RNA sequence: GGACUUUUACUUUGAAAAAAUUAGAGUGUUCAAAGCAGGCGUAUUGCUCGAAUAUAUUAGCAUGGAAUAAUAGAAUAGGACG
RNA sequence: GGAUAGUGGCCUACCAUGGUUUCAACGGGUAACGGGGAAUAAGGGUUCGAUUCCGGAGAGGGAGCCUGAGAAACGGCUACCACAUCCAAGGAAGGCAGCAGGCGCGCAAAUUACCCAAUCCUAAUUCAGGGAGGUAGUGACAAUAAAUAACGAUACAGGGCCCAUUCGGGUCUUGUAAUUGGAAUGAGUACAAUGUAAAUACCUUAACGAGGAACAAUUGGAGGGCAAGUCUGGUGCCAGCAGCCGCGGUAAUUCCAGCUCCAAUAGCGUAUAUUAAAGUUGUUGCAGUUAAAAAGCUCGUAGUUGAACUUUGGGCCCGGUUGGCCG
């Protein structure tokens, strides 16, 4: 069998000079699991829709439910 | 000499001679003329597909004896009404009027093939199976 | 010439023609198996020379 | 957009195509050798027939002249190197001449049953595509390998396998699995 | 640097020149189509060859040739030299 | 002069009558994007290039324009034309020749999946974004390697060969065998680790996995060209075959089957196109008395073509590159 190896000069040098899926592979690093990648597009074009925080926008709809 | 004027200057009397005698060619005249394109039931394709509107029995020429079982086919991307020869015996049990078939050439050229008089080309499939695979067994002609 | 003559007997001769289905068989050898069963038995062993050489002979 | 990933085929076929004389010559090989097709016939004396128009084409050229004694003289030592070319004939018209045979009889399918080993090319074949019979320690299952002439005195079974030792393999296995049970406990 | 020079065709060599394709060298991708790799030790702390070459014309440019084939020159001398 | 970033009939004003063309202008056709290139292998050619690189053009059709270094931009706007969606009828919105996916068209072409790990690109920027791109799926477009078996024993039959007065079988195997014999292997299945961004496959490899009921090769053909039956049964100028020549009307070497056989073989057939065969487009290289083909005749412009002759011969020098006989 023919690999590659790597051997670092400190373990805190490997885990910054190292990929970010090596280091899952090894246990030295979690992997946080996110959304879907189309599912965090589809939330960052829900997210253009609004102009501001988006937080002021609820109340306008709170008045939308009266009338 | 005889003809052909041998002068190293004679080039342009040699193409443009030799492109007017090309047209005496019939395959180079069809394909400029677009013959292809412009007569010719399919429309210079390999295949094309048709609607079977009458049955025909064709009565063959001579020294023959024959009928020979053809459909009236009316091309889809046409209108152009055509008839093709069914071969391999029954196979004319296989089509029906208005069954959707799939003709191809008959590989002379144009050019009718046999005995059979006018028939330029022959059924490949019907309603979207393939005579061969009907008339062996390897497949069933669908519901409608 | 006559084109609406009849199509009573499209299909007759082969719906006619009695039945006999297959019989089982040795199994042919395939790919390179059967080249070497075509030389053994084209050159290496022959078979007959009457005359000159025969492939799919009948009574003879 | 990418790279076209190129290609180019390895066999030729012949003008015409029922011809009594070249297929009874034709088979004469698949017999001798072992073959399968006669495709594996028209791939080599397509090889041939490109080697055969280099060389014609070198041959023309005048001699010593630094194409011609390049590219000539590198021809010539890959097909002595393989084994094809004499080492007398090593001047190129021999490799003008040559024929289809030579490079026939340079394939592991062969030399794998030439010296012992494989007794009928048949077996020979069957042997190689099985990984047994490597060339190092390196399994080489194709028959058509071309042994190099150089790796000829180390075609011997493999590290694995039986023949080379070190397990009888599953349909021996099982036969031994059927008597200590039995005749055993 | 000053002062002037009959026009060409052909042919030679060369420059300017994309890569992939093609032709083709080297390399044993297990063979092969390919790829441009790879090959060596002290395989515990490196050593090392590569990644060529060819075609690339018609036109333009640069150089040599002066056969072949054109062209111009002096006759009301308004000639050539100084 | 105006306009341009700037040259220019780019535009305007004034002025002139010019510019192109049988060496084919202008016009028409193109089922025309151009190029690197592709197919065909005596050479010369013929044919093709929408399409992985380069260039150009476009974003339903036209025109216009804001922003900007850069756009006459369309995943920017404005208008008109054509389409076309929502609605409370007041209005509002849309531009897949991006990636998928649907309709339609047809002879004709795949997933509404995963990822930025690589390749590289962009930003204020090592971080974020990237249907660029890579990953897998669909996938006989094409291209490569090449399993469907291999080895003994035996029962006779040989063919050898020593001997033959004559049984004959005996050792050297030729192989056709209706009982046999133990071997081998991945096609699959699958611990595991490898692989990968995470998976999947491949390469590795535990446990498994071949005897005819498989783990069972096809596709065409068998009168000629053209390789392989004059077997048997069917039909009886019908049914069908047949690229071409030709077969079928009762013993069919061409049909419909069975047997057997041939060629190519994980592929083989048909249709269409094109190339070679084609020296049937002929520069290389055709033909024209009678087979297709010398204009009734001469003149003649363009075009092609066009006799001979002008430093030839002699002498010396210089230094190269093969090859000989010696080294
Ligand atoms: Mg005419
Ligand atoms: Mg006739
Ligand atoms: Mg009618
Ligand atoms: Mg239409
Ligand atoms: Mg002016
Ligand atoms: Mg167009
Ligand atoms: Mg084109
Ligand atoms: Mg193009
Ligand atoms: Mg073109
Ligand atoms: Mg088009
Ligand atoms: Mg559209
Ligand atoms: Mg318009
Ligand atoms: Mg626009
Ligand atoms: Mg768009
Ligand atoms: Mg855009
Ligand atoms: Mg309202
Ligand atoms: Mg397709
Ligand atoms: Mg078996
Ligand atoms: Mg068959
Ligand atoms: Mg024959
Ligand atoms: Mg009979
Ligand atoms: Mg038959
Ligand atoms: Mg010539
Ligand atoms: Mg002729
Ligand atoms: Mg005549
Ligand atoms: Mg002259």
């Amino acid at each position: 069998s023919v690999g590659f190896g790597l051997v670092y000069n400190s373990v805190a040098e490997a885990k910054k000079f190292e990929p970010t899926y090596r280091l899952v592979r090894y246990g030295l690093a979690e992997k946080v699991e996110k959304a879907s990648r189309q599912q965090r597009k589809q939330k960052k074009n829900r997210d253009k829709k609004i102009f501001g925080t988006g937080k002021r926008l609820a109340k306008k709809v709170a008045r939308r439910n009266a009338d | 000499g005889k003809g052909k004027p041998r002068g190293l200057n004679s080039a342009r009397k040699l193409r443009v001679h030799r492109r007017n005698n090309r047209w005496a060619e019939n395959n180079y005249k069809k394909r400029l003329l677009g013959t292809a394109f412009k007569s010719s039931p399919f429309g210079g394709s390999s295949h094309a597909k048709g609607i079977v509107l009458e049955k025909l029995g064709i009565e063959s020429k001579q020294p023959n004896s024959a009928i020979r079982k053809c459909v009236r086919v009316q091309l889809i991307k046409n209108g152009k009404k055509v008839t093709a020869f069914v071969p391999n015996d029954g196979c004319l049990n296989f089509v029906d009027e208005n069954d959707e078939v799939l003709l191809a050439g008959f590989g002379r050229k144009g050019k009718a093939k046999g005995d059979i008089p006018g028939v330029r080309f022959k059924v490949v499939k019907v309603s979207g199976v393939s005579l061969l695979a009907l008339w062996k067994e390897k497949k069933e002609k669908p519901r409608s | 010439a006559k084109v609406h003559g009849s199509l009573a007997r499209a299909g007759k001769v082969k719906s006619q023609t009695p039945k006999v289905e297959k019989t089982e068989k040795p199994k042919k050898p395939k790919g390179r198996a059967y080249k070497r069963l075509l030389y053994t038995r084209r050159f290496v062993n022959v078979t007959l020379v009457n005359g000159k050489r025969r492939m799919n002979p009948g009574p003879s | 957009p990418r790279a076209p990933r190129t290609y180019s085929k390895t066999y030729s076929t012949p003008k015409r195509p029922y011809e009594s004389s070249r297929l009874d010559a034709e088979l004469k090989l698949a017999g001798e050798f072992g073959l399968k097709n006669k495709k594996e016939i028209y791939r080599i004396s397509f090889q041939l027939s490109k080697i055969r128009r280099a060389a014609r084409d070198l041959l023309t050229r005048d001699e010593k002249d630094p194409k011609r004694l390049f590219e000539g003289n590198a021809l010539i030592r890959r097909l002595v190197r393989v084994g094809v070319l004499s080492e007398d004939k090593k001047k190129l018209d021999y490799v003008l001449a040559l024929k289809v045979e030579d490079f026939l009889e340079r394939r592991l399918q062969t030399q794998v049953y030439k010296l012992g080993l494989a007794k009928s090319v048949h077996h020979a074949r069957v042997l190689i595509t099985q990984r047994h019979i490597a060339v190092g320690k390196q399994i080489v299952n194709i028959p058509s390998f071309m042994v190099r002439l150089d790796s000829e005195k180390h075609i011997d079974f493999a590290p694995t396998s039986p023949f080379g030792g070190a397990r009888p393999g599953r349909v021996a296995r099982r036969n031994a699995a059927r008597k200590a049970e039995a005749s055993g406990e």
